[PDB]
């Protein structure tokens, strides 16, 4: 199924999932598809950030979900 | 200091 | 060739406020701007507790602001954003740890773009410097000018080479 | 022939390509292996930037190359 | 006697975990240990469901562990606790904000007291240094040493006359 990715920076990912697929393979698609190191990853849907264990269905991640996306970019 | 950072 | 060139701010805490600081005015280093930009970024924060949410900061809205007033404390990609948004130019952070280019404003059709390179622990300004006496370096580009970004990406591998 | 192109994203990338075909359809492969619209895009080579009816023959690149692939969001 | 000497660790989040690990380990500076310590104690928490349980962690075990192990959130009284147990000895925290020592594991009678100074935000390890610079300054203190309390609720004291 489809579900979006709205970021930070502005733009929003648009991907093709599974609800059986791990919060793991998420962050390794959106790595093949933009680029961005899985560590450097933080998903938050529904007031929750999403642990790399579960699985989206687990996160009652549906069709048409926005999850939103934060780099780790900290610096000084 | 080290790594290191200092006001 | 006019040569992208990096300036080394401080690395005080805040060289994230201080790099932007730099860029966004031109070329001017001023590293007692930091307290000031973070006061702006508590402010914009507390504006919006629905956006900037528990979830998103790891904390309280309140705590992430006093958190941030502090001077010993990093800015990311929450004070990026925000920065982005108030100075109304893309803010483009070239990271040197893989060699990717993450774009603040990407989206909102600003006019501007500024750069700043990225190490995973500090941050400086970027700037374009040019071989003739008279012309005084460049910290502003058109948000048409891809080719500054592709001279960064390359500045981003260089620099990843010389640091290892 | 056969290419490389880089992403501002950190992606080396490689593309199977003939000296007449157009940078268009050269801008158009990118939309069956990665999906970005035309419009969108814009490509780079020895710090020029590539007009459209223009071809890959003229801009003098064969092999053992490098590119650059650069975004116009909206 | 002299106050007691503050090494500084970063405010990344997890100054209470680098600076316990500082004085338990005796002066070992190592902000890597965070992800670690975070860990164990979602262990402990998840260890026994029915101790740990949302009346005093203030949501679901399950939330609890999740949360404690991201890398932006704060430890506090339930951490502390729990390391206190778990490294067998009294942690003395100097509030400069409050102007007090609050201490974990008083009635235990653990043999052995570590400090950490906190503001209300950050924490950072305190020490007692030796002249002799060849000889490593002392983070582990007799739960019977009153002069370590004092030296420490100094800087609290020193803090409070400041804001005056
Ligand atoms: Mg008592």
């Amino acid at each position: 199924m489809q579900i979006f990715v709205k970021t930070l920076t502005g733009k929003t990912i648009t991907l093709e999932v599974e609800p059986s697929d791990t919060i793991e393979n998420v962050k390794a698609k959106i790595q093949d598809k933009e680029g961005i190191p899985p560590d450097q990853q933080r998903l938050i849907f529904a007031g929750k950030q999403l642990e790399d264990g579960r699985t989206l269905s687990d996160y009652n991640i549906q069709k048409e979900s926005t999850l939103h996306l934060v780099l780790r970019l900290r610096g000084g | 200091t080290l790594t290191g950072k200092t006001i | 060739g006019p040569v992208l060139t990096r300036t080394v701010v401080p690395a005080d805490n805040s060289a994230l406020f201080t790099s932007v600081y730099y860029v966004v005015e031109g070329g001017v280093l001023n590293p007692a701007c930091a307290p000031e930009m973070r006061r702006l970024i508590a402010q914009i924060v507390a504006s919006d507790p629905d956006f900037y949410s528990e979830a998103i900061l790891g904390k309280t809205n309140q705590e992430y602001c006093d958190w941030i007033k502090r001077d010993d404390t990093w800015g990311g990609a929450i004070e990026i954003s925000i920065l982005s948004k108030f100075y109304q130019c893309e803010i483009c952070v070239v990271d040197t740890q893989t060699v990717r280019i993450d774009r603040f404003g990407e989206d909102a059709g600003y006019t501007k773009r500024v750069l700043l390179i990225y190490d995973g622990i500090h941050y400086d300004p970027l700037q374009r410097n040019f071989p003739d006496p008279d012309t005084p370096p460049l910290t502003i580009f058109s948000s048409n000018d891809d080719i500054v970004l592709v001279q960064a990406l390359e500045l981003a591998d260089e620099a990843r080479r010389r640091r290892q």
